[PDB]
């Protein structure tokens, strides 16, 4: 019982679209009601967003930051609220503010992809 | 093949998961002196900019073998590039797990790799975890990566079932 926002920087794109969804879908199944405030790419929007899901006394923010620094002032502000904030895929460039940070690990899929090039195109050559 | 020369599309400059990816795929690449990078330039993680620096690269440097492109669009925009000159032949590999990526390694074009994200678990995690902490829970890690698989001709149909 309760209700999460969920905080997507843009639905312009596929990949924005299934983690808004998807993150909608699975609070549904905990118990939970959620909705789904597209920012739209706009700082500005996800500040309004943000004044709109602390007014209405959401429970979580599951979120996806425009800006790793633009989007700080607006986490600093559901913390404020007492709101807990939850990134998902893109992150904020300060600690401890957010809950937790969520993001795909690059530098290892690197690593992986690196090791595939050397062997199929060694095999081949 | 005593040297195999190959292209880089980047991503954006200025966005870390360029260089976290770049810097993992060159940290094996770069101990293979075989493999000579005879061209690196940014298509911005974008499918219709890489189609134009592709193009721009066939022209310049019709010598290589395989081109690594930092995400999926920028490897689509790579192979439309090559399919335009006739240059079916270059091996094209990216990063993501996009269907559209997905799609051309099964189906057997150039494009013959990928590495898989998980952003449905991801998202899960968040909603899982919040649920965790409206329950009573404050022990959680801050920076929580989540990790990726490589995708290849070889086991696609692990990626496709």
């Amino acid at each position: 019982k309760g209700k999460m926002a969920i905080v997507i920087s843009t639905l312009n794109n596929p990949w924005f679209v299934v983690l808004a969804e998807t993150a909608k879908q699975r609070a549904e199944q905990l118990g939970y009601e959620a909705t789904i405030f597209d920012s739209q790419n706009d700082t500005a929007k996800e500040s309004a967003h943000f004044d709109a899901i602390i007014a209405a006394g959401y429970d979580a923010i599951i979120f996806n930051p425009t800006d790793a620094d633009g989007s700080i002032a607006n986490v600093k502000r559901a913390k404020e609220a007492g709101i807990p904030v939850f990134c998902v895929d893109r992150g904020i460039n300060a600690r401890g503010l957010a809950v937790a940070q969520i993001y795909s690990d690059n530098y290892y899929g690197g690593v992986l992809m690196g090791e595939y090039f050397v062997k199929f195109l060694k095999e081949k050559k | 093949a005593k040297e195999i020369p190959y292209a880089e599309l980047l991503g954006i400059l200025s966005a870390q998961p360029t260089w976290d990816r770049s810097n993992g795929f060159h940290s094996v690449v770069d101990q293979y002196p075989e493999f000579k990078m005879v061209a690196q330039q940014s298509a911005e993680f974008d499918r219709d900019t890489a189609y134009k620096v592709t193009e721009q690269i066939l022209q310049a440097h019709p010598e290589i073998k395989a081109i690594w492109c930092g995400n999926d669009a920028m490897a689509l925009g790579a192979m439309k590039a090559c399919e335009a000159a006739g240059r079916t032949d270059i091996y094209i590999f990216g990063f993501d797990g996009a269907e559209d990526v997905i799609n051309a390694i099964k189906e057997g074009k150039q494009i013959v790799a990928t590495i898989m994200q998980f952003p449905k678990l991801m998202a899960r995690l968040a909603v899982e975890w919040a649920d965790q902490y409206l329950r009573g829970e404050r022990s959680f890690p801050e920076i929580v990566p989540v990790t990726v698989e490589l995708v290849t001709r070889e086991n696609i149909d692990k990626y496709t079932a």
